[PDB]
């Protein structure tokens, strides 16, 4: 199935899966079956063997992944490739007999199809898992922002721009890869838009904190303000974060960790 | 990891190599 | 205090990277 829920996967599955749609196009209409094809023992050899190699990779991620999630929905996707590769082999074994054979081509379609999903499923959970990292990030910057409002000297607005800086770095460059491999425009310009505010809003998030910091220390000032200006762009700041976590959650949750 | 992607690539390669061993007219 | 200078500074190199 088109599961290219990512650009990426989009082009590896994508050129094999238009294959797929002929084959079943032409089984349809009879000229399938039609051509008596050449030996597919060694092609068919070919990616049993890169079958083989995806499903040891995906059995080692899941050995090393900290995810539950994908710990328990790669397994499966595993299977999936697994045993349709064996059809595709089936198949093989059918017109190696038989090049003539509408029920070898029928495995043979069959397979093919069980291949390609199994390895979107495949790639798409594991990406998946990929996705929760980000959140996960995001949702670290989300409470170190609030932490912003205890900020009462220099040096702790010398602390908190010296860690809010890093983490505001590592989630702005992980939004980057990720409005990339998006599928569907209006998510993208989410993703952009918003992660661009939070940006944009960062050095007026530090400037409230000196003023206030600062008209603080200056005792004998109106300080409500500054208080009210840098409370505001926290607000807002975090109002993009959620932005992002939901268009992210949005773009991927695969019901089945319920 | 972003192995996953590679042999995933191959498999994607080996189907289509297999696949176009039926094309042809 | 270098105090602000170095908030400024560090704010500095940081938005860089997020550049």
């Amino acid at each position: 199935m088109p599961v290219f829920h990512t650009r990426t996967i989009e082009s590896i599955l994508e050129p094999v899966a238009q294959q797929i749609s002929h084959l079943v196009i032409m089984h349809e209409e009879g000229e399938v079956d039609g051509k008596a094809i050449p030996d597919l023992t060694a092609p068919v050899a070919a990616v049993q063997a890169a079958v083989s190699n995806l499903v040891r990779v995906g059995k080692e991620t899941v050995q090393t992944t900290e995810d539950q999630i994908l710990k328990r929905d790669m397994p499966p996707a595993f299977i999936k490739v697994e045993n349709a590769c064996t059809k595709l082999v089936q198949a093989a074994q059918m017109l190696q007999s038989d090049p003539y054979s509408v029920p070898a081509r029928d495995y043979l379609i069959d397979g093919s199809r069980g291949i390609l999903s199994g390895t979107s499923d495949l790639l798409l959970t594991f990406d998946e898992a990929e996705v929760r990292k980000i959140i996960r990030v995001c949702k670290g910057i989300l409470e170190y922002l609030t932490v912003a409002e205890v900020v009462e000297t220099m040096e702790d607005l010398v602390t908190y721009t010296k860690n809010l800086g890093p983490g505001m770095t590592k989630m702005a460059k992980m939004i980057d890869e990720r409005q990339q491999e998006l599928t569907h425009q209006e998510h993208r310009v989410m993703l952009v838009n918003s992660m661009n505010t939070v940006k944009e809003l960062l050095p007026v998030l530090i400037s409230a904190m000196k003023i206030f910091v600062t008209t603080k220390n200056s005792k004998n000032q109106g300080i409500e303000e500054a208080l009210k200006n840098r409370n505001f762009t926290v607000e807002k700041m975090s109002a993009e974060i959620n932005e992002i976590i939901r268009v992210l959650q949005l773009t991927s949750w695969d019901e089945d960790a319920w | 990891n972003h192995a996953i992607y590679e042999k995933a690539k191959e498999v994607s390669s080996a189907l289509s190599k297999v696949l176009s061993k039926i094309d042809d007219t």
